[PDB]
RNA sequence: GAGCUAGCCCUGGCCAGGGUGAAGCUGGGGUGAGACCCAGUGGAGGCCCGAACCGGUGGGGGAUGCAAACCCCUCGGAUGA
RNA sequence: GAAUGCCGGCAUGAGUAACGAUAAAGAGGGUGAGAAUCCCUCUCGCCGUAAGCCCAAGGGUUCCUACGCAAUGGUCGUCAGCGUAGGGUUAGGCGGGACCUAAGGUGAAGCCGAAAGGCGUAGCCGAAGGGCAGCCGGUUAAUAUUCCGGCCCUUCCCGCAGGUGCGAUGGGGGGACGCUCUAGGCUAGGGGGACCGGAGCCAUGGACGAGCCCGGCCAGAAGCGCAGGGUGGGAGGUAGGCAAAUCCGCCUCCCAACAAGCUCUGCGUGGUGGGGAAGCCCGGGUGACAACCCCCCGAAGCCAGGGAGCCAAGAAAAGCCUCUAAGCACAACCUGCGGGAACCCGUACCGCAAACCGACACAGGUGGGCGGGUGCAAGAGCACUCAGGCGCGCGGGAGAACCCUCGCCAAGGAACUCUGCAAGUUGGCCCCGUAACUUCGGGAGAAGGGGUGCUCCCUGGGGUGAUGAGCCCCGGGGAGCCGCAGUGAACAGGCUCUGGCGACUGUUUACCAAAAACACAGCUCUCUGCGAACUCGUAAGAGGAGGUAUAGGGAGCGACGCUUGCCCGGUGCCGGAAGGUCAAGGGGAGGGGUGCAAGCCCCGAACCGAAGCCCCGGUGAACGGCGGCCGUAACUAUAACGGUCCUAAGGUAGCGAAAUUCCUUGUCGGGUAAGUUCCGACCUGCACGAAAAGCGUAACGACCGGAGCGCUGUCUCGGCGAGGGACCCGGUGAAAUUGAACUGGCCGUGAAGAUGCGGCCUACCCGUGGCAGGACGAAAAGACCCCGUGGAGCUUUACUGCAGCC
RNA sequence: CGAUGUCGGCUCGUCGCAUCCUGGGGCUGAAGAAGGUCCCAAGGGUUGGGCUGUUCGCCCAUUAAAGCGGCACGCGAGCUG
RNA sequence: UGGGAGAGGGUGGUGGAAUUCCCGGAGUAGCGGUGAAAUGCGCAGAUACCGGGAGGAACGCCGAUGGCGAAGGCAGCCACCUGGUCCACCCGUGACGCUGAGGCGCGAAAGCGUGGGGAGCAAACCGGAUUAGAUACCCGGGUAGUCCACGCCCUAAACG
RNA sequence: CCGAGGGUAGGGCCCGUGACUGGGGCGAAGUCGUAACAAGGUAGCUGUACCGGAAGGUGCGGCUGGAU
RNA sequence: GCGGGGUGGAGCAGCCUGGUAGCUCGUCGGGCUCAUAACCCGAAGGUCGUCGGUUCAAAUCCGGCCCCCGCAACCA
């Protein structure tokens, strides 16, 4: 439910922020936070290996439970819903009746003070985790393991979901957030419901400064550089690409498919992505 | 204006120091070369 | 060789004073309920003016210099990328 | 004898420039061989959010003292950061270590790499972060939170008493966190006192005063008081915190819940210990039995881990507390008291600078804290001034040109010039007032104006206090006074109209470009299903991301508005299990060598045989591209219309002599006395055009145009004046350059521009201040240009390789 | 080419004369006035503006007249840029 | 008070037919289209047929000359929430009425903003025909849009 | 003090005029096509959108003032 | 300067490879129509820009002159 601003500055004219209404707890669980180590896109060689990053707000990483088969049959109460600066999704606090506390990512509609549970015999209610094979065909679902007991890998971003489409053998068939049709093993867990905070994409950063707060350093166009730097470098005055549009490293960047062809997972992808 | 030499005893010792030299193959050759030449000091003076 | 300089990481510090007056909140009006309007409150902002601080626009001087880039006048930013 | 040779030595320029901020000096008295320069006194000027004080880094004896002046000091020197020598730096509490972790670094396990080595969880290392016990004064020539004095405190060891299930590297709590705004109460600091203490002072016309001048505190355990911070208590269950657990987490029940209580900090008080001015004497004495009090202002600091709001969501680990586990419960720990024990390193001095970084005692650079008073709305701004600290290590004269920095200027007022460049103007505050347009915020300080001092009188409100006085802070009204002038000094916008470009704040070529360039929110295309794609790396391993398609990579475009047309023939990319081509390999018609022969050996056709290519499609916010000629209307002219050739298709909307228009100052209109620029139009657009986006667009701009008002020394057109130089005298004393020089004009000649040749003319010898026509003056072995089968960056459908990928 | 700095402006001139003006003439299709055209003459003079980097040119308002050219398209160890 | 008819409205959910596409099968030389054709699709295996899958949109028969609403308009089925309206009884208030400048709300399609969705259809657009031309009518394609949500637009042969 | 009015500055309404530009009315015998009136040879009309030398065409929905 | 062109009335083939001129439109006669267009049937018209050369023979190949279209005209 994105908030607008009056144009009392040039940048407030367009800037929009999240409403934060669902958030019920404005400081994290101390037992569940650890320092997020900023990299700046630099690897253990010290080299920038992902460009244009750094200088973002300091963050604490909130440990999220991407297993949940960890605790079959033990119900938890939804103590709170909290801000997580490491994701687009909001996170939910779970007070397990175990007395154990854990974070999961908050599905849409999950209300604070409700109960959730995980396991083969869990109800089909928003917030619950089941192996895929026990979730009714047609059910919208998020936080999906790609392989059994390996961790939730699919559909974690704000507002996202995967829909179960049908089954084949030990496998079920998902339509991913991307629209790809993939077979995923039936013993893979997933949580019923779509990820919450769907209005996330309607946010209008509004000014250069917000990108900077997110650790996003300014991206500089190839066309703006010199031949030593980029295929699109140089030219007298402005210049069109003058060759197939390319990356800094020379490979073509308008249409060139890059999925490794002989990849074993090919046997499991039914249909490549949507739009 | 601000010039290029900005002394820093810790910086000097950790960068050109004996122990930094001994850790690296190129650094040992330095000591070896400076010994062979007969340098009075193998490593920059710095008071620590 | 990154004690200059460029980017990033970690940990600290700094930003006189003045001006403008967003949302929200309260009250009042309004209406079926509302939207909404008015006052007060409030104190937002790569908001305004202007020291420190960071700059280096125009002009003058300097030109075997005070200086291998400086000095004077003027000017830019000054809670922010 | 030449190599712009090399090393050295010494000349020339020259007693020349200069002597390093224009904050500034003068005199007296000392010392001494010698004094503008050292010491002392008085007078004068300068800084005073520093040019004062404290810490940090860096420096490393430079500190203090004696004795010295050859060199160092831009002069001098008796002086010195200089020479010689002697002395000087004292800690359980300050800083660091014997504590903790951050990035990072290292690295038992493990992984990888021809070697060297690379990586790597834990662990270790790593600080200006966490944690941890000292304050005030006195003392030395020089150290002091260090020595001394006073009053405090910490840890370790051992002992005694009391208490308790004691015990950890393990479990848990806590430590523990942002930005902005901010409440209460304090303290730092400051203002005032008709009160308290003080040596005095009465001047020059007046004042012996409720007069002047000076000062009126600092630290302090326990207790107490004020203000705050932190914190529920009890019970039952328990599968979770990788063993255990009474702890913690979760569930329920009682009680206490804006508290109280317990606790911990700040501030006040506090036994007590200190300190204590001017002035006058000789750093010291005196003052002095010093006094040590009241009121006001009041922090950004303290209580603090306070409160509120916001989104971008804000370290770790130890100390500490609690829980237990092996163990041990003659132990062990907790509390209190006592005695003992308590190590290593730093500590001098400079520290916005003459001691650091700049080759210099260099107008530059250098992080943190304190930074007093008055007045100007405020303030760290500005002027003056306190404490303190300085007059910048050449001086004395002179009173030219000219240069710099500065002040003024009759009449005119941009006529200057590429350009109002520069310099004027304007300038703070209060009040009145304020347009087009607009995204409704703005434009806006629009524009424009009026007020501003002082005195007397009347009065409204707030803080403190008490509800009053006093002090303090906002104001209101009336009557007056003076000057040319009242933000009387200093600090402190010129304005408007209209275009182009870029939305905007930002960013940039350190040291000739700050822009229209880069970035930017936003728009689109495209890749990527996660051991992601992509990137770095031989690899392992990292980044991506402890992220998961509302995500991440790459690319173009660049807020927003209204929009973004046609061409897929070529190139690219995407799709296509047919076909064609295609290497190694398979196959083996069939030949060849050799051997007596079995055999050994070699060649070899059809045929099966991948990707790539061909071929078949698709695809433009992929690379890109978007015609020619001829004719036609009832005046003329022009063609809505037609003919035909070509193409993959012939440029749509919008815009247009434009940041694009060659002809060009196109033509017409506007503005001007006059307009190659400007603005508005027209359209035969040499050679706009739609995300290398098209056309607009409020706001913004140290961007680039055009105009006007204001006002000016820009100019007509110059004048005068000030200071620093230039000039003269004393001191110190460079430089580039230089074949040698006894170095004139003209007209000729000459390798074609002659002081140097010819002829003629002119000319006594030598300087000083000036000016720049020549010495094809200096500087730099021309950057332009060419040449070299010279070099380097860059590009591609140049060649040939290689990585990578298939 | 081991360097001979370039347009235009400014400043400062100096020279030529194929004379723009002023002085002196002859011829005229010279009535006067005013012109044409040629001759002599370089002594002096030869303006201020708008446009443009401009020289040049055009234009405004004047003038006796608004001359042309050389001096490294005179002059950057004189300035501008 | 008691009753009735109804595509009146909003929300949530759900069923079958058909189309398109994908997968498997079986199968061969054309399909498709028109006035006739061509473009297009098809031996790289199309069409026609069977089984499987995904998705969107519209609801055949009932269905009417019908019903509802103030108008625009509303049609599978289910449930919830809700408006209007008619009838009966003759029970209650006792003229509380009519109209209505302004105002406010609703308002087909198209259109617009932001997300989503996208089978069929289809402005624009391309191609094949026709024609003197054919920027048309006809044919093969095809982008918005048509659909959902929120927010605008507020027009009409909004007509009886 | 007020005060005619003068001056400075900024606004509002109106009128005239303006390179050029936009459609409009009219104009005996121009050019192009043939949209409408017959089912006008694609029934027409319509609001709206888009497109095209032009009339128009086409989409979506509506109307009969539509032939049969 | 380099490249390409000139041919019935209009716009284009033929040139390369010598002997041959062709396509659409226009024009002319006829037809259909009441009439015109459209349409249908027949027909005329070039002598290849020009001059000179090569050859038995020149639109065709070589050279010149004339035009037209395009591209270039750069470095100080
Ligand atoms: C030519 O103009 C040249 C300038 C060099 S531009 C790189 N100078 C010649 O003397
Ligand atoms: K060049
Ligand atoms: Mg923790
Ligand atoms: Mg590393
Ligand atoms: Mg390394
Ligand atoms: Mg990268
Ligand atoms: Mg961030
Ligand atoms: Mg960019
Ligand atoms: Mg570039
Ligand atoms: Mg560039
Ligand atoms: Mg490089
Ligand atoms: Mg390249
Ligand atoms: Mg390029
Ligand atoms: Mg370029
Ligand atoms: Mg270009
Ligand atoms: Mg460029
Ligand atoms: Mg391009
Ligand atoms: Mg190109
Ligand atoms: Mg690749
Ligand atoms: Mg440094
Ligand atoms: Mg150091
Ligand atoms: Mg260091
Ligand atoms: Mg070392
Ligand atoms: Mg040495
Ligand atoms: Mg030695
Ligand atoms: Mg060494
Ligand atoms: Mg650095
Ligand atoms: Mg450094
Ligand atoms: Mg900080
Ligand atoms: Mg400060
Ligand atoms: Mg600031
Ligand atoms: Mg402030
Ligand atoms: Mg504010
Ligand atoms: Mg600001
Ligand atoms: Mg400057
Ligand atoms: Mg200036
Ligand atoms: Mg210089
Ligand atoms: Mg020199
Ligand atoms: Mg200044
Ligand atoms: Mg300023
Ligand atoms: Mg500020
Ligand atoms: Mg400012
Ligand atoms: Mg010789
Ligand atoms: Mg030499
Ligand atoms: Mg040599
Ligand atoms: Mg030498
Ligand atoms: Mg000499
Ligand atoms: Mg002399
Ligand atoms: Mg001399
Ligand atoms: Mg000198
Ligand atoms: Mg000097
Ligand atoms: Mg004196
Ligand atoms: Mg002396
Ligand atoms: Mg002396
Ligand atoms: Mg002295
Ligand atoms: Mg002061
Ligand atoms: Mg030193
Ligand atoms: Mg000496
Ligand atoms: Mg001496
Ligand atoms: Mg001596
Ligand atoms: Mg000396
Ligand atoms: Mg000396
Ligand atoms: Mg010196
Ligand atoms: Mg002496
Ligand atoms: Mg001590
Ligand atoms: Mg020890
Ligand atoms: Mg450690
Ligand atoms: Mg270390
Ligand atoms: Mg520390
Ligand atoms: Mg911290
Ligand atoms: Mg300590
Ligand atoms: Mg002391
Ligand atoms: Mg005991
Ligand atoms: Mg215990
Ligand atoms: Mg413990
Ligand atoms: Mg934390
Ligand atoms: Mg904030
Ligand atoms: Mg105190
Ligand atoms: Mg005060
Ligand atoms: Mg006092
Ligand atoms: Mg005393
Ligand atoms: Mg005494
Ligand atoms: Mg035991
Ligand atoms: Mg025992
Ligand atoms: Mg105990
Ligand atoms: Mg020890
Ligand atoms: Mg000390
Ligand atoms: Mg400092
Ligand atoms: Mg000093
Ligand atoms: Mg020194
Ligand atoms: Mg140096
Ligand atoms: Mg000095
Ligand atoms: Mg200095
Ligand atoms: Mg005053
Ligand atoms: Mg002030
Ligand atoms: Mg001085
Ligand atoms: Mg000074
Ligand atoms: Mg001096
Ligand atoms: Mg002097
Ligand atoms: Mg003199
Ligand atoms: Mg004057
Ligand atoms: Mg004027
Ligand atoms: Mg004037
Ligand atoms: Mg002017
Ligand atoms: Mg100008
Ligand atoms: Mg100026
Ligand atoms: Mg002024
Ligand atoms: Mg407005
Ligand atoms: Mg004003
Ligand atoms: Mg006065
Ligand atoms: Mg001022
Ligand atoms: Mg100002
Ligand atoms: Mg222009
Ligand atoms: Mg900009
Ligand atoms: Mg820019
Ligand atoms: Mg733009
Ligand atoms: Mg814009
Ligand atoms: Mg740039
Ligand atoms: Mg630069
Ligand atoms: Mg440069
Ligand atoms: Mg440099
Ligand atoms: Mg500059
Ligand atoms: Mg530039
Ligand atoms: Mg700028
Ligand atoms: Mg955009
Ligand atoms: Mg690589
Ligand atoms: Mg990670
Ligand atoms: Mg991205
Ligand atoms: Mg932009
Ligand atoms: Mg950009
Ligand atoms: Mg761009
Ligand atoms: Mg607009
Ligand atoms: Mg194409
Ligand atoms: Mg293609
Ligand atoms: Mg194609
Ligand atoms: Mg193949
Ligand atoms: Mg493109
Ligand atoms: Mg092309
Ligand atoms: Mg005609
Ligand atoms: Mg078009
Ligand atoms: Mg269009
Ligand atoms: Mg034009
Ligand atoms: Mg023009
Ligand atoms: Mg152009
Ligand atoms: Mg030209
Ligand atoms: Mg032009
Ligand atoms: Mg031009
Ligand atoms: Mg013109
Ligand atoms: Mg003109
Ligand atoms: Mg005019
Ligand atoms: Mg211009
Ligand atoms: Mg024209
Ligand atoms: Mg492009
Ligand atoms: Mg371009
Ligand atoms: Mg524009
Ligand atoms: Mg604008
Ligand atoms: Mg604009
Ligand atoms: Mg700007
Ligand atoms: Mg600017
Ligand atoms: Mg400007
Ligand atoms: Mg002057
Ligand atoms: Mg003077
Ligand atoms: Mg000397
Ligand atoms: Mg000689
Ligand atoms: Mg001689
Ligand atoms: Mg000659
Ligand atoms: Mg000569
Ligand atoms: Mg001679
Ligand atoms: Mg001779
Ligand atoms: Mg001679
Ligand atoms: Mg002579
Ligand atoms: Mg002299
Ligand atoms: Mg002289
Ligand atoms: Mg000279
Ligand atoms: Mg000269
Ligand atoms: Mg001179
Ligand atoms: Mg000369
Ligand atoms: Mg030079
Ligand atoms: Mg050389
Ligand atoms: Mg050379
Ligand atoms: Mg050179
Ligand atoms: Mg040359
Ligand atoms: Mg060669
Ligand atoms: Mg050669
Ligand atoms: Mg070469
Ligand atoms: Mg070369
Ligand atoms: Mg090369
Ligand atoms: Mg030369
Ligand atoms: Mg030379
Ligand atoms: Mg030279
Ligand atoms: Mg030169
Ligand atoms: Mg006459
Ligand atoms: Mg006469
Ligand atoms: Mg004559
Ligand atoms: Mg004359
Ligand atoms: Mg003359
Ligand atoms: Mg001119
Ligand atoms: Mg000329
Ligand atoms: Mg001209
Ligand atoms: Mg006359
Ligand atoms: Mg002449
Ligand atoms: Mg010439
Ligand atoms: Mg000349
Ligand atoms: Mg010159
Ligand atoms: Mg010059
Ligand atoms: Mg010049
Ligand atoms: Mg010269
Ligand atoms: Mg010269
Ligand atoms: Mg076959
Ligand atoms: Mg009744
Ligand atoms: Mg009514
Ligand atoms: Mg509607
Ligand atoms: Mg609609
Ligand atoms: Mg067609
Ligand atoms: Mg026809
Ligand atoms: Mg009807
Ligand atoms: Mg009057
Ligand atoms: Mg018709
Ligand atoms: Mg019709
Ligand atoms: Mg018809
Ligand atoms: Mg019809
Ligand atoms: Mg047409
Ligand atoms: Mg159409
Ligand atoms: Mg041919
Ligand atoms: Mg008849
Ligand atoms: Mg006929
Ligand atoms: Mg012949
Ligand atoms: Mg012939
Ligand atoms: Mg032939
Ligand atoms: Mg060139």
């Amino acid at each position: 439910a994105v908030k607008k601003f009056k144009p009392y500055t040039p940048s407030r004219r367009f800037m929009t922020v999240a409403d934060f209404s669902e958030i019920t707890k404005t400081e994290p669980e101390k037992s569940l936070v650890k320092p997020l180590k900023k990299t700046g896109g630099r690897n253990n060689q010290g080299r920038i290996t992902v460009r244009f990053r750094g200088g973002g707000h300091k963050r604490l990483y909130r440990i999220i439970d991407f297993k949940r088969w960890d605790k079959v049959g033990i119900p938890a109460k939804v103590a709170a819903i909290e801000y997580d600066p490491n994701r687009s999704a909001r996170i939910a606090l779970l007070h397990y009746v175990d007395g154990e506390k854990r974070y999961i990512i908050a599905p849409d509609g999950l209300q604070v003070g409700q109960q959730v549970v995980a396991g083969p015999d869990a109800p089909i209610q928003v917030g619950n985790a089941l192996p895929l094979r026990f979730i009714p065909v047609g059910t919208v679902v998020h936080a999906v393991e790609l392989e059994p007991k390996k961790g939730a890998k699919l559909a974690r971003a704000a507002g996202t979901s995967a829909q179960i489409q049908g089954r084949e053998g030990d496998y079920v068939i998902l339509r991913l957030p991307s629209g790809e049709l993939r077979k995923v093993h039936g013993e893979c867990y997933a949580t019923v419901g779509a990820v919450g905070n769907a209005d996330h994409k309607n946010i209008v950063l509004g000014k250069a400064g917000r990108s900077r707060w997110l650790g996003r350093r300014p991206h500089v166009r190839g066309a703006a550089m010199n031949p030593v730097d980029h295929p699109h470098g140089g030219g007298e005055g402005r210049a069109p690409r003058g060759r197939p549009p390319a990356s800094p490293w020379g490979w073509q960047t308008k249409g060139l498919k890059t999925r490794k062809r002989r990849k074993p997972s090919s046997r499991f992808i039914i249909a490549r992505r949507k739009k | 204006m601000k010039r290029t030499w900005q002394p820093n005893r810790r910086k000097r010792a950790k960068t050109h120091g004996f122990r930094a030299r001994m850790r690296t193959p190129g650094g040992r050759k330095v000591l070896k070369r400076r010994r062979q030449k007969g340098r009075w000091r193998l490593t920059p003076a710095v008071r620590k």
